[PDB]
RNA sequence: AUAUUGGCGAGAGACCGAUAGCGAACAAGUACAGUGAUGGAAAGAUGAAAAGAACUUUGAAAAGAGAGUGAAAAAGUACGUGAAAUUGUUGAAAGGGAAGGGCAUUUGAUCAGACAUGGUGUUUUGUA
RNA sequence: ACGGACCAAGGAGUCUAACGUCUAUGCGAGUGUUUGGGUGUAAAACCCAUACGCGUAAUGAAAGUGAACGUAGGUUGGGGC
C-alpha cells in the first residue's frame, strides 16, 4: 500500500498531439519532431511546443512589431520566425528588405513585405536553410490583450472587467459605483 | 424521368387510385398486348381486353393454354376463360381469373368504337 | 499449420452472467453493472459472483485466435477469398449464415486450392 | 448532436449527474434575478456591483443621430487612398498637392490622436478634431477644412 | 513548366494538343474541412416535421 | 437563480409565445412567385418596364 | 478564368485562391534533401535493445 | 407586397409505423356509460388462386382417424411466422423444515481442435 | 423502513432563442451570401449590389472632452539566438 505523495496518472498539462485535423499540419509536425531527436538544438523543441498551441496561444503577429526587431541589435540582416499567421499593419510606412519564415501570411501582409523588397518563405523552406536555428529571431502575439483575459480575476477593489452586452449608465453604475449610493466598490 | 409538377411518384396514391378505381378507367387498367401476327396487320401494340376476344397464356402454371373469354372481372381486375378452368373436390367446376398483361391477343373483335381506336392509335387495320 | 504462437491461456473460462439472472425471468445473461449503493456483489464481498474487469486482458500474440490458432475472417464472395494470399497461417476462413449452399462450396473449393482452413464445412450439406 | 452528449453516459448511473441529496429541482433558489436585494446579493456585491440604485437622469425620446460620431485617428488617414495613389502622394512630398481627404465620405465625424505619421502636407475636410491632432498637422504642413 | 494534359476525341484517342493547367490542382487539399462542411450542406437540402 | 460570473440575461419569453412564431420555409418559395408576378406584370402590363 | 490564378484575378470579388503552408506532397523528400542529411548526427536501432 | 393549425385541389418529407401515428388505416365521434350538459372505445395481415374440409366410417351434434385439396396445412374461416408468463407430455435429474448462488473437482450427457506435419533414399506404381 | 404477484411492448436532463468556458476553421482591422436581386440541373446549387450589427477608444450625471518628451522610457527576471 504505497502512499502517493502527490497524484495519480497526472498528465503533464501539455499536448502530445495537436487538437487539430489539418492534413498539412500532420506533415509539418512530423518533420519538426525528426529534428528534436537528432540535432540537440533548443530551437526545434520550443517550435514543437507551438504546434500544439491554440489560436489563443497563437495570436496574430503583426509586421509593425517585426519592424521594431529590425531596428534592434542583431536583426538588421536577420530572418524572422512566426508562430501562426502574419497580419498586415496598416499603421507603419517604412520598411527594408529581410526574410520572413512564418506559417501563414495574410494577403495584406504578404503584399507590403514582398512589395517593400522583402520575402515571405514558409517554415519548411527556411528550416532547410537554418537546421539548428542559425540567424533566427522568433516573436510572440498579444495573449493578455484579449477580450476574455480582461474578465479574468474579477473581485472587489480589483477591476477585471464586468460582463454585459450594453455599456453606459444604468448598467452597473448605481449602488456600489459611487461614494453616495452606499459605497464605491 | 420526372420534370413536370403535375405527376406523382408516390406509391400510396398509386395503390389508392388502383384499389379504388372506377369501371370506366378499369378497362384501361386492364390492357393487353397483341401478337407479332396482329402487330403486322395493324401495327399497334396495346388494347384493353373484352368478352369476345381469343387470348393465349404465355405465363404461369398455364404455360401454353388459350381460350375464349367468358366474363372479365374488373371488380378484382381479372378475367374468366371457358377453355382454361379449374375443377373442385365437390365436383363443381369454376373458371379461372387472371391478369391480361401475361395474356397476348391472337384474335380481336371490331365494332364502331373499335375501328375508330385503331386509326386513333396509329394503325392500318383491315 | 499455424504461425509462431505459444501456449494459449484465457484465465477465466466460465461465463460472466448478470446479477439475479438465475432468480428472475426479467433478468438476462448479459453483464449489466449494478449501480445499487447496497450492492454486495459490487462491494466485492465473499460469497457473490465475480465481476468482469479490465484485469482479464490477453497477450497480443495469442489474442482473437480460434481453437486452431487463426484469427477469423468473414467472407461473402470468392473475391475477398483471394485477399488472403500471405495471410493463410495468420487467418482462418469462414462463410456467412445468410449465404446459399451452392455458391459457398465454389468458394470452399477455391479456398482449399490456396491453403486456408474453413471452420464450417458442414454448412447446409444435403446427403 | 445527442451522440456527443454525456447524458447518454448517465443512462445507467440513475441520478443523471444531478446529485442524490438535494438532487435536481424545479427552480431551487428562484426564477431569474429574484433575490438580488435579498438572499442573492452575495453574488451581486461582487461580479455585478451597481445593478440596483440610480445613475444620473432620464432622457425622453433619445435619438442616436446627434450621437453619430465615428472617430478616425492619426493612425489611419492614408488608408483612405488606394495604394496606387497612396505611395504616389507619399514618396514625393511636394507642395500644393496636399491630398484632400473627406472624412464625411468615409463615414466619420470626429478626428483624434493615436500614433504619428510622416512629414507630408495633407488637407482634410472633417467635422470635429482634437488638440493633439491639431498640433501635428500644423507641424506637418497641411490644413483642415470646416464641414457641416 | 506546366504538367500538360492530352486532348481526347469522341472515339477515344489522344490528340497532339497538349495544354497547361489551371494550377488549382497543385493547391491545398483538406478532407477534414469537407467532413464538417458536408454535414452542413446536407441540412440545406432538407425539410421539416412536427406533431 | 443568481449564479456564476456571466452577463445578466434579458430574454423576454414569459408568455404563451408558443402560438406566436413565424415559419420561414416559404422564403424560397415566395422568391419564385415573387419573380412570377414580375414576369406576369411585364407580360400583362404591356411591354412596359 | 472563373477561378483566377497567379496572373489573372479570379472573376470573384474579394476572392483569391487558398494559401499554401507546405512545399512538397512527399515529406520523405523534404526530410531527405542534402543539407539535412548533413546537419543530422548518427541514427539509432529502430527497435531498442532491452538492456537487463 | 404582410397572415392563415378551417374548406377545397396537388406535389413532397433524413416524420411515424397497429399500446404507433389523428379518438379514428376497419359498420368511428360509431359501440357503449350518464337525468343531462358531456365523455368516449377494442379492432390491419388465411391463401398466388377459397382453389374454404367433397367423400368413407364412428358419433346425438361438434368432430376423430384418414382421404382429398393445396408449391407449402410446421399455410385450415378461433387462419402469416407465433416472445415471455402459464401449461400438456415424454426424456433427465435433485430434494431429512426453502430454493437458487461464488470458487475447486467427481460423475452423466455433450462438443471443438489436433492428428496429416514439411521432407529425403525410392522394389519402380492405378492413367503429367 | 417504503414500493415491488408474473411476463412483454412503450417509458422520463429536450428543442430552440440569447450568451459565457474550451476547441477547430476561414478571413483579418475588417468580417457576416441564404434581408433582398440574378440564375436554375430546381425548396437545392452558384454569383452580386447596397446598407447594417459587432470590432477597430475610452471617459463622465451631463454640456463636454479624449492616449508618443524620450529609437513608444527605465529597473528586476527572463525563452531563443
Amino acid at each position: 500500500g504505497i502512499d502517493h505523495t502527490s497524484k495519480q496518472h497526472k498528465r503533464s498539462g501539455h499536448r502530445t498531439a495537436p487538437k487539430s485535423d489539418n492534413v498539412y499540419l500532420k506533415l509539418l509536425v512530423k518533420l519538426y519532431t525528426f529534428l528534436a531527436r537528432r540535432t540537440d538544438a533548443p530551437f526545434n523543441k520550443v517550435v514543437l511546443k507551438a504546434l500544439f498551441l491554440s489560436k489563443i496561444n497563437r495570436p496574430p503577429v503583426s509586421v509593425s512589431r517585426i519592424a521594431r526587431a529590425l531596428k534592434q541589435e542583431g536583426a538588421a540582416n536577420k530572418t524572422v520566425v512566426v508562430v501562426g499567421t502574419v497580419t498586415d499593419d496598416a499603421r507603419i510606412f517604412e520598411f527594408p528588405k529581410t526574410t520572413v519564415a512564418a506559417l501563414r501570411f495574410t494577403a495584406g501582409a504578404r503584399a507590403k513585405i514582398v512589395k517593400a523588397g522583402g520575402e515571405c518563405i514558409t517554415l519548411d523552406q527556411l528550416a532547410v536553410r537554418a537546421p539548428k536555428g542559425q540567424n533566427t529571431l522568433i516573436l510572440r502575439g498579444p495573449r493578455n490583450s484579449r477580450e476574455a483575459v480582461r474578465h479574468f480575476g474579477m473581485g472587489p477593489h480589483k477591476g477585471k472587467a464586468p460582463r454585459i452586452l450594453s455599456t453606459g449608465r444604468k448598467f452597473e453604475r448605481a449602488r456600489g459605483r459611487r461614494r453616495s449610493k452606499g459605497f464605491k466598490v | 424521368a420526372k420534370q413536370s409538377l403535375d405527376v406523382s411518384s408516390d406509391r400510396r396514391k398509386a395503390r389508392k387510385a388502383y384499389f379504388t378505381a372506377p369501371s370506366s378507367q378499369r378497362r384501361v387498367l386492364l390492357s393487353a398486348p397483341l401478337s407479332k401476327e396482329l402487330r403486322a396487320q395493324y401495327g399497334i401494340k396495346a388494347l384493353p381486353i373484352r368478352r369476345d376476344d381469343e387470348v393465349l397464356v404465355v405465363r404461369g402454371s398455364k404455360k401454353g393454354q388459350e381460350g375464349k373469354i367468358s366474363s372479365v372481372y374488373r371488380l378484382k381486375f381479372a378475367v374468366q376463360v371457358d377453355k382454361v378452368t379449374k375443377e373442385k373436390v365437390n365436383g363443381a367446376s369454376v373458371p379461372i381469373n387472371l391478369h391480361p398483361s401475361k395474356l397476348v391477343i391472337t384474335k380481336l373483335h371490331l365494332d364502331k368504337d373499335r375501328k375508330a381506336l385503331i386509326q386513333r392509335k396509329g394503325g392500318k387495320l383491315e | 499449420a499455424s504461425l509462431p504462437h505459444p501456449k494459449i491461456v484465457k484465465k477465466h473460462t466460465k461465463k460472466f452472467k448478470r446479477h439475479h439472472s438465475d432468480r428472475y425471468h426479467r433478468v438476462a445473461e448479459n453483464w449489466r453493472k449494478q449501480k445499487g449503493i447496497d450492492s454486495v456483489v459490487r462491494r466485492r464481498f465473499r460469497g457473490n459472483i465475480s465481476q468482469p474487469k479490465i484485469g482479464y486482458g490477453s497477450n497480443k500474440k495469442t489474442k482473437f485466435l480460434s481453437p486452431s490458432g487463426h484469427k477469423t475472417f468473414l467472407v461473402a464472395n470468392v473475391k475477398d477469398l483471394e485477399t488472403l494470399t500471405m495471410h493463410t497461417k495468420t487467418y482462418a476462413a469462414e462463410i456467412a449464415h445468410n449465404i446459399s449452399a451452392k455458391n459457398r462450396v465454389v468458394i470452399l473449393a477455391r479456398a482449399k486450392a490456396l491453403g486456408i482452413k474453413v471452420t464450417n464445412p458442414k454448412g447446409r450439406l444435403a446427403l | 448532436p445527442s451522440r456527443f452528449t454525456k447524458t447518454r453516459k448517465h443512462r445507467g448511473h440513475v441520478s443523471a449527474g444531478k446529485g442524490r441529496i438535494g438532487k435536481h429541482r424545479k427552480h431551487p433558489g428562484g426564477r431569474g434575478m429574484a433575490g438580488g436585494q435579498h438572499h442573492h446579493r452575495i453574488n451581486m456585491d461582487k461580479y455585478h456591483p451597481g445593478y440596483f440604485g440610480k445613475v444620473g437622469m432620464r432622457y425622453f425620446h433619445k435619438q442616436q443621430a446627434h450621437f453619430w460620431k465615428p472617430v478616425l485617428n492619426l493612425d489611419k488617414l492614408w488608408t483612405l487612398i488606394p495604394e496606387d495613389k497612396r505611395d504616389q502622394y507619399l514618396k514625393s512630398a511636394s507642395k500644393e498637392t496636399a491630398p484632400v481627404i473627406d472624412t464625411l465620405a468615409a463615414g466619420y465625424g470626429k478626428i483624434l490622436g493615436k500614433g504619428r505619421i510622416p512629414n507630408v502636407p495633407v488637407i482634410v475636410k472633417a467635422r470635429f478634431v482634437s488638440k493633439l491632432a491639431e498640433e501635428k498637422i500644423r507641424a506637418a504642413g497641411g490644413v483642415v477644412e470646416l464641414i457641416a | 513548366s506546366r504538367p500538360q494534359v492530352t486532348v481526347h476525341s469522341l472515339t477515344g484517342e489522344a490528340t497532339a494538343n497538349a495544354l497547361p493547367l489551371p494550377a488549382v490542382f497543385s493547391a491545398p487539399i483538406r478532407p477534414d474541412i469537407v467532413h464538417t462542411v458536408f454535414t452542413s450542406v446536407n441540412k440545406n437540402k432538407r425539410q421539416a416535421y412536427a406533431v | 437563480a443568481i449564479s456564476k460570473n456571466l452577463p445578466i440575461l434579458k430574454n423576454h419569453f414569459r408568455k404563451h409565445w408558443q402560438e406566436r412564431v413565424k415559419v420561414h420555409f416559404d422564403q424560397a418559395g415566395k422568391k419564385v412567385s415573387r419573380r412570377n408576378a414580375r414576369a406576369t406584370r411585364a407580360a400583362k402590363i404591356a411591354p412596359r418596364p | 478564368q472563373v477561378w483566377g490564378s497567379e496572373t489573372v484575378a479570379s472573376s470573384k470579388v474579394g476572392y483569391t485562391l487558398p494559401s499554401h503552408i507546405i512545399s512538397t506532397s512527399d515529406v520523405t523528400r523534404i526530410i531527405n534533401s542534402s543539407e539535412i542529411q548533413s546537419a543530422i548526427r548518427p541514427a539509432g536501432q529502430a527497435t531498442q535493445k532491452r538492456t537487463h
